[PDB]
């Protein structure tokens, strides 16, 4: 339903620390309904139905 | 959830009576559908599988 | 429960390993095979007998 | 995990009908009216094996 | 558009043929699936011998 958020992940977990101000440049999104949508919906219209 | 009842044989179940975990069921959950299907798509080699197709 | 990653690589991997390449083979196989059971089955009351 | 099933799996422009469009069609095609040959040839096999 | 491709597959189905296929190519080799190979294997050592 939503409730977005951002999460940081590090797979060490220790070492040096970000100071304030400082950026993170490296991220990732998830992979939108629409796009899934949009390719599920080809790829169950491209199957011929009468082979089947 | 909800719980369904079918009944079966012809003696009559007493007052507190207790059916047999035999005659039971539990439901398979969404939640678990979702973890077992995306589970099972994390380690599929998907260029494998459209090789072999 | 049948989508389990480990027995789809497994298959799909054989297969790729057993069929890539093979329809030559597999053409030879069935026209060499229906030629000589049909030679075979030509003489169906001779074997009877 | 359903984004990325859809696009590897799914249709590319090198083949539309994708893989299991691909599949289903040479099945259908590879053995049209071959059911009854396949049964028949299935059951000789059995009783003579 | 989904819901109605779903349906279109859904309607070609039809799963009784589909039901009896399977029901017969699972008790095809219920039991033996390691023996198949197995006398595979046995059969590529007889060929290797024989041809």
């Amino acid at each position: 339903v939503g409730e977005q958020f951002i999460d940081l992940t590090s797979d060490s977990g220790g070492g040096a620390y970000f100071q304030p101000g400082d950026t993170i440049t490296k991220a990732t999104v998830p992979a939108e309904v629409g796009p899934a949508l949009d390719a599920a919906e080809k790829g169950l219209a491209v199957l011929p139905k009468e082979k089947i | 959830k909800n719980i369904e009842i079918e009944p079966r044989g012809s003696e009559t179940l007493k007052p507190r009576g207790v059916l047999p975990v035999g005659q039971t069921s539990a439901p398979y959950q969404i939640y678990d559908a979702f973890l077992d299907v995306t589970r099972n798509a994390a380690g599929w080699d998907t260029q494998a599988v459209r090789q072999s197709l | 429960r049948s989508l389990e990653p480990e027995k789809v690589n497994t298959i799909a991997t054989s297969l790729i390993t057993i069929f890539q390449g093979q329809g030559g083979t597999i053409n030879d196989i069935l026209d060499q095979t229906a030629q000589l059971t049909a030679s075979l089955a030509d003489r169906d009351q001779a074997i009877g007998e | 995990q359903v984004t990325r099933l859809l696009a590897d799996l799914g249709p590319t422009p090198e083949q539309p009908k994708g893989p299991f469009g691909d599949i289903i069609e040479s099945f259908a095609d590879g053995f049209a009216g071959k059911g009854e040959q396949l049964n028949r040839t299935l059951r000789g096999l059995s009783d003579a094996l | 558009t989904l819901f109605e491709t779903i349906t279109a597959i859904s309607e070609q189905v039809d799963p009784i043929k589909l039901n009896e296929t399977l029901t017969a190519a699972a008790q095809a080799l219920d039991g033996l699936g390691d023996k198949f190979g197995r006398s595979i294997v046995d059969g590529n050592a007889i060929l290797a011998d024989v041809n």
